[PDB]
RNA sequence: GGGAGCCCUAGCACAGGUGCUGCAUGGCCGUCGUCAGCUCGUGCCGUGAGGUGUUGGGUUAAGUCCCGCAACGAGCGCAACCCCCGCCGUUAGUUGCCAGCGGUUCGGCCGGGCACUCUAACGGGACUGCCCGCGAAAGCGGGAGGAAGGAGGGGACGACGUCUGGUCAGCAUGGCCCUUACGGCCUGGGCGACACACGUGCUACAAUGCCCACUACAAAGCGAUGCCACCCGGCAACGGGGAGCUAAUCGCAAAAAGGUGGGCCCAGUUCGGAUUGGGGUCUGCAACCCGACCCCAUGAAGCCGGAAUCGCUAGUAAUCGCGGAUCAGCCAUGCC
């Protein structure tokens, strides 16, 4: 129960960057600050570093997690 | 009431028995301002008082109120010691209120499902001498004449 | 030709028209009982005519605007009681002590700030 | 508030959803009755000085 | 806590609005803002004249500013070359063509805004506060008036602990609407803090 | 009552309309 | 059949200038439909009395717009000529349709 | 070649600081308290601080009035002047009507008139004025007439002061403090963190009840890059189309309890809607953190609450819905 209508959203500066690295090889690590962006099928492969307000994180990117938003994988707060 | 003795309000008589007591009862039966279905109860109860008894309902309602009115009650008292349960008389104004309140409360304890029925049976049972209302009255007066020893604080 | 009184009650206004007739009362293009269907208080709108012997000696075309039906009952009641006095000023004797002429100035009290509800005061702790 | 933080002056706010109010008199960002453009505190002051035409102590 | 603005309370009756125009809920906001700018350019530049109040009225686009000063001398200037400069300096902030008028104040000692304004200036010139106030009141009481009252706030005299000084005679009947009590507040930017000067001046009845 | 989204009472309480409180 | 919805924030100034719009005649030239009452619209603002806390303080302000109607039937041209420079209120406004 | 203007570096005068200090302040607020009180001038008393007045006897909601008296008056307070409600009149007829006749596509829709309702300006109306009884008086009890009767109901309105009360983060403002950061801009995060505890609330635990259908009566408000009739698609949120309304005329708008009909039948239930899985809508550049809404499934705790404890004296409490402000949206069950 979320919200992507007849629009679907992926922040594009990160997208033109990943599709670019789909002309050849996969760049180990991509420095993003946009956790805002949904994951497309074309991201399954290259490990993206989602920020945190504090640290980019090694979010490896399985196909089992496509429809999800990036920030769903870089926990913000620290607990016990 | 610190200043004036504070008078009682005059409920307008019933629409169907032209009586004041019956408004009073209907008012105690009513909750949340729903006076329409409080009367819609008391009257439904009245049909039932006949189709279960040859007697006219007003005469029975009145008859049962009298059987629940308490001639004596205690109200506590702080002294030069502690709480003493002083047996008091009970004004005719307070017997009214106590009877009616007790009647509704007793009625709503009952296991009958419709409200009119509960009122009906309590109203009946109380006329015929028995029923929870009367029990918390024969009870009340039993605490008086048991604390009789403290009658000498008559206020 | 007819007889008239106003009668208001708590944000509600009746206008009472008194014809000579059979006792047929009509309220807002509808029958009297069709309009107050199943409201036990209803019969008390006609307590003037009952207590000046007129229950069936008048028809009554009554228009009613505003509020809620139970206040409309009280307001019609004032309406009738007034028409029936400008039809025969002597009727006051068997009408004024009953109270039917007075208008019930009891109206909803304003909502006060820092209260919940005019008088309902917000609940507090530690005291 | 911070004199700097009247980048409410920024006529283009980039996205129309970064647009906010601020009292045109004191800067207050938090009770700015939009009719007057004034915050709650300024409104009562101006109301009392009789510089809000037509505005009056209201009681009922 | 206590005590509403004796003006804003009487605003209904005995005292009318400084700016008195009408405007819709898409205009009121704007006219009000610009109306303020005028008072600001006015209260700063006209200090010397000692401006009690500024009435502002609007209509078919045009704006009728009616300034009330004790000494209309200082707003006229070279026989004009000042009331022109200011009706001009208003034409820039107000693109809507202004009309500056000047109103004499017969009795500066019967307008609370000026009386208070008077006291304020002394406190900066380090006058003796207690006297200033007893005096100020007398100057107002000597000029007719049914009554009057003045108040200076806190830090009277550089005194480390803020106080309050008083003075008032005649009737100053605050809770009666049927009054007419011109009120005036003056600020006093001293070396060691700020001080507030409130002035009440009762006159007339109905 | 007023808490259940899929009822008359409940939809009235929460401003809304829908399957359970048709707009008309 | 001219239409004139009058409105301002003061009503002493309205009824005393709607009256001055009915200066065609009392009832001898064009009909005159009398100064029409027409309900006022009351905006309210409710302000917390002090700065910083004290929730329970509060003070009410209102700004009320009063509205009149008048309306004149059969507009002779001299009746209109009077709609020129003949006014005094500043806080009164003037809608005109026909 | 020299120069007015605005653009320009590299320096200086200065900006800026929601950094500190209600333990320097203004302003505004809270509070005792809408409590009936705080004083002053002049006289008199007392070496004096002070007192008298303002104590006493009645009486009031009231230092409210009366009577008394070395006091006679006065000011800030009380009350009255302002507002909203209750009855009535005059002015006023693009809202209102079997009032009265004509027409009806049985809608005040049409002619038509404003009587009535209303709308909103200005007035009348109450005075312990009239009667009976107690009273030295003020006043008290009662009774007429009246829509209302002794303060008719509710607002606004808060004395000299108290708290060294709250607030320098609304705004001022003395001082102290930082000045390639204690200033400034971004992007992301936070203010929403959870083993726990409290406050104020909401929704409940059901039969005077819950569900569905039909049907009836409000007041106050808000509406232009807004309210959206009506039509079409969708279970629906909502999308497409589109009428009217600068709104007493169009719309939000359904008032809801109520009334009539039917169902449930004492059950953790057709009570309660928490949680969770899924599929969607709309707002916004963007809803992971952290939006609201709709739909399907899930259907928790809760059977009226220990010690303790809060509100309310009348259209009050209780209960039922409606509106606004703020605001793209919305965590509103809050507030007005
Ligand atoms: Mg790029
Ligand atoms: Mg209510
Ligand atoms: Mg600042
Ligand atoms: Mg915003
Ligand atoms: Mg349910
Ligand atoms: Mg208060
Ligand atoms: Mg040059
Ligand atoms: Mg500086
Ligand atoms: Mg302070
Ligand atoms: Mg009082
Ligand atoms: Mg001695
Ligand atoms: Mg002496
Ligand atoms: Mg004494
Ligand atoms: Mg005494
Ligand atoms: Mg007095
Ligand atoms: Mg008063
Ligand atoms: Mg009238
Ligand atoms: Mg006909
Ligand atoms: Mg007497
Ligand atoms: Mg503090
Ligand atoms: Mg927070
Ligand atoms: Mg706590
Ligand atoms: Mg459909
Ligand atoms: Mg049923
Ligand atoms: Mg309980
Ligand atoms: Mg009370
Ligand atoms: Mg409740
Ligand atoms: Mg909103
Ligand atoms: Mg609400
Ligand atoms: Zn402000």
């Amino acid at each position: 129960p979320r919200s992507l209508k007849k629009g679907v959203f992926v922040d594009d500066h990160l997208l033109e960057k990943v599709l670019e690295l789909n002309a050849k090889g996969e760049k180990r690590l991509i420095k993003t600050w946009s956790r805002r962006s949904t994951i497309v099928p074309e991201m399954v492969g290259h490990t993206i570093a989602v920020y945190n307000g504090k640290q980019h994180v090694p979010v490896y990117i399985t196909e089992n997690m496509v429809g999800h938003k990036l920030g769903e994988f870089a926990p913000t707060r620290t607990y016990r | 009431a610190r200043r004036r003795r504070a008078e009682v309000r005059q409920l307008q008589p019933d629409l169907v028995y032209g009586d004041v007591l019956v408004t009073a009862f209907i008012n105690k039966i009513m909750r949340d301002g729903k006076k329409n279905l409080a009367a819609r109860i008391f009257y439904d109860a009245c049909k039932i008082i006949q189709e279960k008894t040859g007697q006219e309902p007003l005469k029975v309602f009145k008859q049962a109120v009298e059987n629940v009115k308490p001639r004596m009650e205690v109200r506590s008292r702080r002294v030069g010691g502690a709480n003493y349960q002083v047996p008091m008389e009970v004004s005719p104004r307070r017997q009214q209120s106590l009877a009616l309140r007790w009647l509704v409360q007793a009625a709503n304890q009952r296991p009958e499902r419709r409200a009119a029925v509960r009122i009906a049976h309590e109203l009946m049972d109380a006329a015929e001498g028995k029923g929870g209302a009367v029990k918390k009255k024969e009870d009340v007066e039993r605490m008086a004449e048991a604390n009789r020893a403290y009658a000498h604080y008559r206020w | 030709e007819q007889y008239y009184g106003t009668g208001r009650r708590k944000e509600a206004v009746a206008r009472v028209f008194l014809r000579p007739g059979n006792g047929k009362v009509t309220v807002n293009g509808q029958d009297f009982n069709e309009y107050f269907q199943g409201l036990v208080r209803a019969v008390a709108a006609l307590e003037p005519l009952r207590a000046v012997d007129a229950l069936g000696r008048f028809d009554a075309y009554i228009t009613v605007r505003g509020g809620g039906k139970s206040g409309q009952i009280d307001a019609i009641k004032l309406g009738i009681a007034r028409a029936l006095v400008q039809y025969n000023p002597d009727y006051r004797a068997k009408l004024k002590p009953l109270g039917f002429l007075t208008r019930d100035a009891r109206v909803v009290e304003r909502k006060k700030y820092g209260k919940h509800k005019a008088r309902r005061a917000p609940q507090y702790s530690k005291r | 508030a911070r004199k700097a933080l009247i980048e409410k002056a920024k006529r283009t706010p980039k996205f129309k959803v970064r647009a906010y109010t601020r009292c045109v008199r004191c800067g207050r960002a938090r009770s700015v009755y939009r009719f007057f453009g004034l915050c709650r505190i300024c409104l009562r002051e101006l109301a009392h000085k009789g510089q809000l035409p037509g505005v009056r102590k209201a009681s009922w | 806590g206590n005590k509403i603005h004796p003006i804003g309370f009487r605003l209904g009756i005995t005292r009318d609005w400084e700016s008195r125009w009408y405007a819709g809920k898409k205009q009121y906001r704007h006219l009000l803002l610009e109306d303020q700018r005028i008072r600001g350019l006015l209260e700063k530049e006209l200090y010397s004249a000692g401006l009690a109040r500024v009435d502002i009225e609007r209509a078919a686009d045009n704006v009728a500013v009616t300034v009330h000063v004790a000494k209309p001398g200082v707003v006229i200037g070279r026989g004009g070359e000042r009331i022109r400069v200011l009706r001009e300096e208003l034409a820039k902030l107000t693109g809507k063509n202004v009309a500056l008028n000047v109103q004499e104040v017969q009795n500066p000692n019967l307008s609370a805004p000026l009386v208070a304004q008077r006291v304020a200036e002394q406190i900066e010139r380090r006058f003796a506060v207690r006297r200033a106030i007893k005096q100020a009141v007398q100057r107002v009481m000597e000029s007719g008036a049914k009554g009057a009252k003045v108040i200076v706030s806190g830090r009277i005299g550089g005194a480390e602990q803020a106080r309050t000084e008083w003075a008032a005679q005649g009737r100053v009947p605050l809770h009666t609407l049927r009054a007419n009590i011109d009120y005036g507040f003056a600020l006093a930017r001293t070396t060691y803090g700020v001080l507030g000067v409130k002035a009440y001046i009762f006159l007339g009845e109905v | 009552g007023k808490g259940d989204r899929r009822t008359r009472r409940g939809k009235i309480w929460r401003g809304t309309y829908g399957k359970y409180r048709p707009r008309k | 059949k001219i239409r004139i919805k009058l409105r301002g924030f003061d009503h002493k100034t309205l009824d005393a200038s709607a009256q001055k719009i009915v200066e065609a005649a009392r009832r001898s030239g064009a009909q005159v439909s009398g100064p029409i009452p027409l309900p006022t619209r009351v905006r309210r603002f409710t302000v917390i009395r002090g700065p910083f806390k004290h929730k329970d303080s509060r003070e009410h302000f209102e700004l009320r717009t009063h509205n009149r109607l008048v309306d004149i039937i059969n507009p002779n041209r001299k009746t209109i000529e009077q709609l020129m420079t003949l006014d005094l209120p500043t806080g009164v406004e003037i809608e005109i349709k026909t």
